[PDB]
């Protein structure tokens, strides 16, 4: 729901004005959404942790480098929220920042769960 | 009176009275009392000489009804109901026939039992006074006097009544009934009118000293007294003074029409300065709840016990910390008060007799927070006139603040659909009329699109909190009472929930008036970090109190939990305003129905299935970078409900003024869109009036921005 | 005994005695308007506060004998009288039962409204911009054969027969409506004042200016919230003695009388009676036969 | 997106959605001496070019702008020309012959046959006996008491004119004493009799004269079509359509028709009482001198009126932490250092007018009082728009109220429209009528506003009435149901309350009623203190549809039956025993229609209630006094003593009273007669 609303708001920003990196930011946002969906699918598969052992062998590197772009994306969103003066953009960026902060913690607890 | 007399008297008496008054030269429209008195005099005289005859021999009879037998004298002569000259001629003729004494004054009737003239009198005052007056006026002549009253009293000359007791009783009863009828109608004010012997005077309202002198100084110049002014006005004709004055009038006095075109309007100028901050009595979109699914047992109950249960459901309390200081108050006192609230709630688990309402110990932090630290003393000016720094209470201009984006975020979330119901309305009778069916359709469509609304949650929140505050203020005037912030709702499975938002600690509430302020400290849970929009929380001290644990598909993730603390105040008028927030539902339904009815008057048909049930139709109720955004009917309903709720929730004189003036500007813009050629006389003045109320209120500034967007998009 | 003691108490005071001795009975409607104010401290909140507590209602002392002190469940119903609303519900549940046969006659107008609505017929609802015209429409249809004053006299002779004025008491011939209303309400116990008010509603015509876009038959005006609105019209068809005043009180003719004992004194005997709301008068039965007719012909003989 | 409710007007016309531009539904939860001083300063500034005089009776400075210099700028001006006002009045009489004479004839009856108790009907009134606002009845009683203490006994006849004669006579004596034993000299009494307290209230000496003037003004206005004040509801919506029909019925359509949605905010401050005196003098020509005198007193006392400043100012000290209240009475000698920049300018500009604690405000009028007469004055200008008066191709017509006005101007071309608007404006200025060219606008006829009535192509929307309260009233639960349904039914008829809105108001009222009286329906799970009894009654009842809502019954109310009392509405569905219980006259407990039942229960000047004790005692001897107005020439004491004697006599012979008690009653009656001769 939060992803849906935020991505809808960013699409309006993309077309109302020029695509000033917003296109890449949005692409990243759907990438992260699908990534989180895959994590939820694996969590449902938790019923069989045996296959999750190999999936976690992958998740080591996958989590590390995904966390990398997540932290850098949070930094970028903070930077955009700091410089923007348009109310629509400010609301969109604050919602995105809160969502990213929540998702970072979700993936962090999943990472501790699979060690 | 004029209407009454033409109903209590037969036509002949009224005609005779009118003829007599015309002969005397008076108008009954101005002297109704004299008309009534003369009509009463005539009727009594006729009743006196009725059914009485002189027997053929030396005897009198009282034979009644028609008497064609003839051969009987009438026993009386009517003299009152005749012209002055004719009456005098008749009097002279009868006096000569009987050789009596001609009275100096005109008589009323003549008696054949004794050669004497009878003058009848009806008095609206004491009988003996009237008899004495008549005797003094009528003297030295063999004249008989008979006096009747409206109260049943009577007297004649030397107590010599010249009629049968039955007839006199009939006259007395007639007068008595007339008096009752006048008193019932309120016309018995003529009691004083006939108090001067002659009932011809009109009312007298004089202007004399100290009022004749005030009158002479309250009239246009060049006139000495009010009598000269009356003389001037009485003789006055329209000689054409307005035309001459207009000719002499300067041409700079004009109402010139300045066209209002597509390009004349300009955006409203909003203030500059620090961003505005939140000012509501409770959190709206940052509010967090601790909920319990109370197993039925409806009927409110004990809010303190519900709060205790909702608190027990939560695990995660940590050591309180200040994450965003208030910067205008002692911050350690705020977490001290929070710790005291926690400890006091833990104490209720002791003291076997469980209390229904909790009172907080009056400690230093709680006294400071609740303004218990002595307020300025009510000294007398005669002694403290040398304090130097003695100025007016306000003596300060209102600060200018710029519109922040969080007030649009609040309104966006208010118009959203929640998961709970928040309102259950009572049933009404089954519909039988087609209009009743249309009303039910509109009402049900509206209620279905508004029950699960966040703005409907705010209504219940405000109602509950203000009711609890008023009850505590009335019942616990002299102690610090802990008041849970509680609301109730229903889930999709129709399951009751009690929600805990926070706690209010009331101060000492000795409210004589309806504007007396009771201070309180609000402590409200939230998951919102105060460091993302720190300017929105200028009046709050925010503490980090725990770690809420939220379930998700991937897992159960922990988030920090905060406590927004601030000192606040309220009065009885404000509490009652909060308690009446359910009228916002009525206002929004009334607005939607007015829209439907206005579109129904045109097209001469019921436009109820076109607003609802027509998914294709959409209204412009929002804005994005792409432009104007369209919404469905139910979303329009929720938006109007949220607008009403925020109007009630941020009520201020600035809002009232801005609405009043932006209404006129909106109507001018509409006239431009209707091709009605709008014009103005001072558009700059209207803009100044609109912008004088744009100072620091987030709601009014957001409304001004909304109007600016409307101006951009409407004239395009 | 209590009323006269209170009167003596009032006239013991220097100010209240002045009012009692100077104000005539005529000028009471004026005096009744000299009151105080500032009492509505949000009476809805007052009622909520009163219903919150127990024993909010006041009842007569007989409450203790008719209704038991405690409920079947153990809930107290009254106390020393101050009574709980649970006592009202208890009375409606298993209190004494009586015959409610007078109610259809006393409240005949309300039941007439109920019957008119029950058998009414609804047509279609039409959406137009119709124009409503301001008209003198009668809200309450009074009796056709009774004038405004005659209606009040009937209400006065049927509810307060002991305080009828000289107009009623000294007028020969009695209306049939009064005779039938007296027997209809012979054993009525509802209340004299409520009976008088309902009789006023039934017998006295009231008129007002309403802007109406249809009939004005007094049955289309009661249903006006229902038939016309801002932009719509709803088609609807509704279902379907003689005495003579002689003067003030005379002490030679015995003590004063009330207006019920005049029925049997004598033909042509003098007695004094307290008529209306005040002054005592000396009256007799009209020995002769006096009637109102074309007195113009009789007077024209002069 | 970002929700913007204002964007809805891009699809819906302003008039159809104008209801959304009204923020509140009810009085807002917010609300001084500074405003009073600002009002006084503005009133004297708008007319500062007039003459200055000192009152010989009060010593107060007074400003007289009548017949002053003609204005030369578009600022508010109080320089109303007397001859222009009289000419406008003459032309109004000419266009409606016999209007003033007929109005005076109708008003003389009200003047002669009005009772003093008519003066108890009103909101809070200034009490000179206490220098405080009091309820109308209390203030009238206090004035009567203080007048009686002095040699002023003429209102003891039940006539308002006699009480006003007492008022006129009070100002003649040189001493007025108030016992609570205060003493007032002539000048102080006059100052307190001409005081307008604080959106302003006159004392209980100008109210009767104002009432008579307003009766005359209502009589005049009832005969004028342009007058929009006296009417209200769906007959004002008729005036709005009628004026447009009058001005739009053109033959061989070529004329242009424009409508000014006028505003006259704060136009009372330029209404001089002297022009109202000229108005009344011209209206009452060739009438009895007493009537002219009585009608010509309220403007006389308004020309000399005086505004009480109010409470005053409050001061603060941040060092010593103290507060003080400074009454406005002593705000004529305070040093100006304490006050703020804006406030000291006000106190400096108003000091010359301050006398005896009140500002002297001769020019101008305050809201209220002369609403009808100001409407007459406005209709006078609207009357001049006829072509017979505007001897030109342009003419105008419109509506007039005490708060707003509407104007329609018809001319062959746009230049003619400008000429007509200019002439209307300049004629308004000559009579002291100041149009607000800041809140007024003009457009072609077809759409306009008048007193919150929005007209759009024949459709009128009434948004001038606040949505009323739909909660309990605070009386027995029998009367609250009747009042609640009647209020809804009456708002549907008068204030254009929609069917659906009325149904939902009914729902909210039933919710509030059930929660106040704890009478939730018998089949619900809500557990109040009253639930057990209601559930027992529910179970024992066969027909659970005749039960009242007070007995845990269903709500059968809808639109069709809001005019029917609940007991009658449910009578046919009632159980016979439940009828006998509910409708039992012998039960312990006891403008709306309600049947008396067990639910009609009752919950919990040296003598203020002295008047409401003799009447209640009379009602015990004469119960008919609660239904009809008593009539009688005897005193209260005589009536009650005779009633008691007759009742005791008849009661002793009937055996219901023993001989000793009868003798005691007779003895007390003899004692009461003895007291009657003191």
């Amino acid at each position: 729901s939060s992803f849906q609303d935020i991505l809808m708001r960013m699409s309006k920003m993309q077309l109302g004005s020029s695509s000033e990196d917003l296109n890449g930011m949005i692409t990243q946002f759907e990438s992260l959404k699908l990534y989180r969906d895959s994590l939820g699918e694996a969590v449902m598969r938790m019923g069989d942790l045996h296959s999750l052992q190999n999936r976690n062998g992958k998740w080591r590197e996958q989590l590390s480098q995904k966390f990398e772009e997540i932290r850098w994306l949070i930094e970028e969103v903070r930077h955009r929220l700091k410089i923007t003066e348009n109310s629509f953009e400010q609301i969109t960026f604050m919602q995105a920042l809160q969502l990213l902060l929540e998702v970072e913690q979700e993936i962090r607890t999943f990472s501790f769960q699979l060690i | 009176m004029e209407d009454f007399v033409r109903q209590c008297f037969n036509p002949m008496i009224v005609e005779l009275a009118e003829k007599a008054m015309k002969e005397y030269g008076e108008d009954l429209k101005i002297e109704t009392n004299k008309f009534a008195a003369i009509c009463t005099h005539l009727e009594v005289c006729f009743m006196y000489s009725d059914f009485h005859f002189i027997n053929e021999r030396g005897e009198s009879i009282i034979v009644e009804s028609g008497d064609p037998n003839a051969l009987l004298k009438h026993r009386f002569e009517i003299i009152e109901g005749r012209d002055r000259t004719m009456a005098w001629t008749v009097v002279n003729s009868i006096c000569n026939t009987t050789g009596a004494e001609k009275p100096k004054f005109l008589p009323d009737l003549y008696d054949y039992k004794e050669n004497r003239f009878i003058e009848i009198g009806v008095t609206r005052r004491e009988v003996h006074i009237y008899y004495l007056e008549k005797a003094n006026k009528i003297k030295s002549e063999k004249t008989h006097i008979h006096i009747f009253s409206f109260t049943g009293e009577e007297m004649a000359t030397k107590a010599d009544y010249t009629l049968d007791e039955e007839s006199r009783a009939r006259i007395k009863t007639r007068l008595f009934t007339i008096r009752q009828e006048m008193a019932s109608r309120g016309l018995w004010d003529s009691f004083r009118q006939s108090e001067r012997g002659e009932e011809t005077i009109e009312e007298r309202f004089e202007i004399t000293g100290t009022m004749r002198r005030l009158a002479d100084q309250s009239l246009p110049p060049n006139f000495s007294s009010l009598e000269n002014f009356r003389a001037y006005v009485d003789g006055f004709e329209p000689n054409g003074y307005i035309e001459g004055k207009l000719s002499q009038m300067s041409k700079e006095v004009n109402a010139r029409i300045e066209p209002f075109l597509k390009t004349t309007p300009r955006p409203l100028r909003l203030p500059d300065g620090p961003p505005c901050s939140q000012r509501s009595k409770f959190l709206l979109m940052d509010a967090l709840k601790l909920s319990i699914e109370d197993p039925s047992h409806e009927g409110e109950g004990i809010p303190l016990y519900d709060a205790i249960k909702c608190m027990r459901t939560f695990f995660g309390w940590k050591e309180p910390n200040v994450v965003k200081p208030h910067e205008k108050g002692i911050n350690p006192n705020y977490l001290l008060a929070w710790k005291q609230v926690l400890a006091e709630l833990q104490d209720i688990e002791n003291e076997e007799k469980i209390p229904k309402t909790k009172n907080m110990k009056k400690t230093s932090q709680l006294k400071w927070a609740l303004g218990e630290n002595m307020a300025p003393e009510k000294v007398d000016f005669d002694d403290c006139k040398d304090v130097s720094d003695l100025k007016q209470y306000d003596s300060d201009e209102p600060e200018l603040r710029s519109l922040a984006s969080w007030i649009q975020s609040e309104f966006n979330k208010a118009c959203e659909l929640t998961d709970s119901s928040w309102i259950e309305l009572d049933e009404i009778g089954e519909d039988v009329a087609p209009i009743e069916h249309i009303a039910s359709m509109r009402r049900n469509y509206f209620t279905a699109e508004v029950s699960h609304c966040r703005a409907t949650e705010y209504i219940m929140k405000g109602v509950y909190i203000n009711t609890a505050l008023l009850n505590a203020s009335c019942a616990a005037m002299d102690d610090f009472q802990l008041i849970p912030m509680i609301s109730k709702c229903r889930t999709k499975e129709g399951r009751r929930k009690t929600n805990l938002y926070g706690f209010i600690i009331k101060g000492r509430s000795h409210l004589r008036n309806d504007t007396d302020v009771v201070n309180f400290v609000s402590m409200e849970f939230s998951l919102t970090d105060p460091r993302l929009e720190p300017h929105k929380w200028e009046k709050y001290c925010v503490l980090e109190i725990g770690d809420m644990l939220l379930r998700s598909a991937i897992g159960q993730v922990s988030r920090p939990m905060f406590l927004y603390v601030r000192t606040n105040g309220t009065s009885k008028i404000k509490m009652k305003w909060g308690m009446e927030m359910r009228r916002c539902l009525l206002q929004s339904l009334q607005q939607i129905e007015s829209m439907i009815e206005a579109e129904s008057s045109v097209k001469e048909k019921d436009m109820t299935k076109e607003f609802f049930e027509n998914k294709s139709e959409t209204w412009p109720i929002g804005e994005s970078p792409k432009g104007v955004e369209e919404g469905s009917i139910g979303k329009v309903c929720r938006t109007l409900l949220a607008k009403s709720v925020f109007n009630s929730l941020y009520a201020s004189p600035q809002l009232e003024g801005f609405s009043a003036e932006s209404r006129k500007l909106l109507l001018i813009v509409q006239a431009l869109r209707d091709n009605l050629e709008p014009g103005t006389f001072d558009l700059g003045g209207l803009y100044e009036a609109i912008e004088e109320c744009l100072i620091n209120d987030p709601w009014v500034l957001l409304n001004a921005s909304w109007f600016n967007s409307f101006l951009t998009h409407a004239l395009r | 005994m209590e009323r006269i003691k209170e009167l003596r108490d009032l006239m013991s005071q220097s100010r209240t005695r002045e009012i009692l001795t100077k104000t005539t009975v005529d000028h009471m409607a004026i005096i009744k308007k000299y009151t105080s104010g500032r009492q509505e401290k949000n009476p809805a909140l007052r009622m909520k506060w009163m219903m919150a507590m127990k024993y909010p209602i006041t009842a007569d002392k007989r409450i203790m004998e008719m209704i038991p002190e405690r409920n079947e469940q153990g809930q107290t119903l009254w106390s020393k009288v101050m009574v709980s609303p649970l006592a009202v519900t208890w009375w409606n549940r298993n209190g004494p039962t009586t015959s409610a046969v007078h109610y259809p006659k006393i409240y005949k107008t309300y039941f007439e409204k109920v019957e008119r609505l029950k058998h009414g017929t609804f047509g279609p609802v039409h959406f137009r911009n119709q124009v409503k015209i301001r008209r003198r429409v009668d809200i309450n249809p009074g009796h056709a054969d009774l004038s405004a004053k005659e209606a009040q006299d009937v209400i006065m002779e049927v509810v307060f027969p002991n305080e009828v004025g000289a107009r009623i008491l000294t007028s020969e011939s009695q209306l049939t409506i009064t005779k039938e209303k007296k027997e209809e309400l012979q054993d009525c116990k509802i209340s004299p004042l409520m009976v008088a008010y309902m009789l006023e509603r039934e017998l006295v015509r009231k008129t007002r200016f309403l802007p109406v876009a249809g009939g004005t038959s007094s049955v289309y005006i009661e249903v006006l919230h229902l038939t016309q609105g801002t932009c719509w019209e709803q088609m609807y068809t509704p279902g379907g003695r003689g005495f003579l005043i002689l003067g003030k009180e005379d002490r030679r003719y015995g003590p004063a009388l009330s207006i019920n004992e005049l029925s049997n004194l004598a033909k042509g005997e003098k007695a004094n009676v307290l008529i209306g709301q005040g002054d005592v008068v000396l009256v007799m039965k009209r020995k002769r036969d006096s009637s109102i007719l074309t007195d113009s012909q009789t007077a024209t003989k002069r | 997106m970002d929700v913007n409710p204002t964007l809805l007007f891009l699809k819906v016309p302003a008039q159809n959605a104008i209801s959304t531009t009204f923020p509140y539904t009810g009085d807002p939860p917010y609300s001084g001496t500074g405003y009073t001083m600002d009002t006084v300063n503005r009133t004297h500034q708008y007319s500062e070019k007039g003459r200055w005089t000192t009152n010989t009776e009060t010593g107060a400075p007074q400003l007289n702008p009548i017949d002053g210099p003609l204005p030369e700028d578009n600022e508010p001006s109080g320089y109303a020309q007397t001859d222009c006002v009289l000419e406008a009045m003459a032309f109004l009489e000419e266009s409606h012959p016999g209007i003033f004479e007929n109005s005076c004839l109708e008003t003389m009856e009200v003047v002669q046959q009005t009772r003093v108790d008519k003066l108890t009907q009103g909101r809070q009134t200034y009490d000179w006996t206490l220098n405080r606002n009091q309820p109308a009845a209390t203030a009238l009683a206090n004035t009567i008491e203080v007048f009686r203490s002095n040699g002023l006994t003429a209102n003891e006849s039940g006539r308002l004119i006699d009480f006003l004669k007492d008022v006129m006579e009070s100002m003649d004596k040189e001493e007025m004493e108030i016992t609570t034993k205060q003493r007032l000299n002539k000048r102080s009494y006059l100052i307190r009799a001409l005081t307008l307290n604080t959106i302003a209230t006159p004392g209980m000496q100008i109210r009767g004269f104002v009432y008579f003037v307003e009766t005359l003004a209502r009589s005049i206005c009832e005969k004028l079509e342009q007058s929009g004040l006296p009417v209200g509801g769906n007959e004002k919506k008729a005036k709005l359509a009628n004026v447009v029909r009058k001005m739009m019925t053109n033959s061989q359509d070529t004329e242009l028709s424009f409508t000014i949605t006028g505003d006259n905010t704060k136009w009372n401050e330029n209404q001089n009482p002297r022009m109202f005196l000229a108005m009344i003098t011209y209206i009452t020509r060739n009438q009895p001198e007493w009537f002219r005198n009585v009608l010509s007193i309220a403007p006389i006392m308004f020309s000399n009126k005086m505004a009480r400043l109010g409470k005053g100012y409050m001061f603060e000290s941040k060092s010593m932490k103290l507060r003080t209240q400074i009454p406005a009475e002593m705000l004529a000698s305070i040093d100006l250092k304490y006050f703020n920049d804006s406030t000291r300018k006000k106190i400096e500009k108003i000091r010359p007018l301050l006398i005896d604690g009140t500002a002297s405000l001769s020019p101008g009028m305050m809201m209220g009082m002369f609403n009808m007469l100001s409407t007459v004055l406005g209709v006078s200008i609207l009357n001049l728009g006829q072509k017979r008066y505007t001897k030109t191709t342009y003419w105008w017509d419109g509506l007039q109220s005490s708060d707003d006005f509407a104007l329609i101007v018809n001319a062959p071309n746009h230049e003619g429209i400008q000429a007509g608007v200019d002439r209307f404006y300049r004629t308004c200025k000559l009579l002291g009528i100041n149009m607000s060219k800041k809140k007024s606008y003009i457009n072609r006829t077809g759409t306009f506003e008048f007193t919150s009535f929005f007209y759009r192509y024949g459709f009128v929307a009434n948004f001038s009435m606040e949505l009323p309260s739909f909660g309990v009233s605070g009386i027995n639960e029998s009367a609250d149901m009747s009042i609640g349904v009647t209020v809804i039914k009456n708002n549907m008829i008068n204030n254009d309350l929609g069917p659906a809105t009325a149904q939902m108001a009914l729902q909210l009222f039933i919710k509030d009623y059930r929660y106040t009286y704890r009478c939730h329906r018998g089949d619900t799970q809500i557990q109040t203190r009253r639930s057990f009894e209601i559930k027992k009654l529910w179970e024992q009842t066969r027909s659970k549809a005749g039960l009242l809502v007070s007995d845990g019954g269903p709500n059968l109310y809808n639109i069709r039956n809001l005019h029917i009392p609940e007991v009658c509405l449910k009578w046919e569905l009632m159980d016979e025993d439940y009828q006998g219980r509910l409708c039992n006259p012998l039960n312990p407990f006891v403008e709306y229609d309600a049947v008396a039942t067990t639910h009609s229960w009752i919950p919990k000047l040296e003598d203020e209630q002295m008047y409401q004790k003799c009447c209640n005692l009379f009602e015990k001897f004469f119960p008919s006094s609660s239904y009809r107005r008593p009539v009688g020439i005897s005193s209260m004491v005589e009536a009650m003593v005779s009633r008691a004697r007759i009742d005791a006599r008849i009661d002793f012979e009937s055996g219901r009273i023993k001989k000793e008690e009868f003798a005691e009653i007779m003895k007390i009656c003899s004692t009461i007669e003895e007291l009657r001769r003191q």
